[PDB]
């Protein structure tokens, strides 16, 4: 990315340093009182919530670059208790206390938008899903998933579009209903599991039935949009 | 990016 | 709401004056080559899209004072092809141009705050009912909804909290099983075309991240009722 | 206010 690069020097010129992390760590806890703005950099991480039992809950997934933050901006109290676990091998992230960004973000209006808008695409990407299980349940929710990891991580192959995610990266990402629907979109002959990896073989099909993440990731990432495209 |  | 009122003078401060809005306006649409941010200042509205056959679908309800913005504050392209509609009777909103907001945000910071911790809020509340329902299934979510829909319309009455919304959008196969339950458990009681709430604390049970949400981020309305 |  160009803007996540600027973003970055703008926080070293600044003096916020990367800090380095490995599988299972949390960079920031639900914990923890003190509340924090993560710029993700390099790496794949997860929001989890644990509930009374103590099972752990995953709602959202995010890859680098991106920012997550665990306090409102101004207020610096929960926005959720909430923790971000790393599950790339290893991911680097600036951590950023939640009073010093309101004073980093006022200096400069670009780096401000920039944040503002990484809000944005994650609201309407929350509407976008929503909006493809309302007109096709499961099934739109499961091409809507496929179509963005495979626009994100796709590389072309003879076989398909490799969603060349790491073997233990996606055994976790996919209670196992969901693997059952699998099996049938995959007898359709829109995905085909080979070489320990996802190969999608009829894009159209996942953009017919998840038509709203199609155009969210069109309108939120074009570039990327445009090379499968 | 976001994802699932 | 103090930081609600700061927003709706800072604008008029400026330049910007307020417009009204009758039910079924729509304050921006999914053709509309231009972006919108609207400051929603007094009335309901719903955000639409609108599907290659024609269909309509309801995606969210906004509530006074609020924030919905149509285009990303930098590309100024589209955040998605949806429109604003009005489901009150009247509703009164500030409409800005979304290449004329960062010029009021060239000036002034604390109030681009309000409108970044607007987006938080939605964001949180998206990621609440997720896992609600993953914990809850079915039952979590109408009954998350049920209890957001009693936090900010719930009226003490003796037979029981009542969801003060009309039969309009009160009306607005599984679900109507899951109501039976709750009607049958004497957790909701449904008299003069709205619904009752006797069980607060059974919709806090199966709904417990989206009231733990309500809490952190509309913490005066929750205080009502707890 | 945000609900549903």
């Amino acid at each position: 990315n160009a803007q996540a690069e600027e973003f970055k020097k703008y926080l070293e010129t600044n003096g916020i340093k990367p800090k380095q992390f490995h599988k299972k760590e949390l960079i920031f806890n639900q914990w923890d009182p003190q509340e924090y703005c993560i710029f993700l950099y390099d790496g794949i991480t997860k929001l989890t919530s644990i509930s009374e039992n103590g099972t752990i809950m995953n709602l959202q997934y995010y890859k680098g670059a991106f920012v997550i933050m665990s306090g409102f901006i101004d207020t610096e109290t929960s926005v959720g208790y909430y923790n971000l676990e790393v599950i790339s091998e290893q991911a680097t992230a600036y951590v950023i206390k939640i009073n010093e960004l309101k004073e980093l973000l006022s200096k400069n209006l670009t780096h401000f938008f920039y944040v503002f808008q990484t809000l944005q695409k994650q609201v309407s990407y929350s509407l976008a899903k929503f909006n493809d299980f309302s007109i096709n349940g499961k099934l739109g929710s499961i091409c809507g998933q496929l179509l963005i990891l495979t626009y994100v991580y796709g590389k072309e192959t003879p076989d398909g579009i490799k969603i060349t995610l790491d073997n233990l990266t996606m055994q976790e990402l996919g209670s196992s209903a969901v693997s059952r629907i699998i099996s049938k979109l995959k007898q359709e002959k829109v995905i085909v599991y080979k070489n320990s990896c996802f190969y999608v073989q009829n894009l159209d099909y996942l953009k017919r039935y998840a038509p709203k993440l199609d155009e969210w990731f069109y309108l939120a990432c074009p570039a990327t949009w445009g090379k499968l495209n | 990016e976001v994802f699932l």
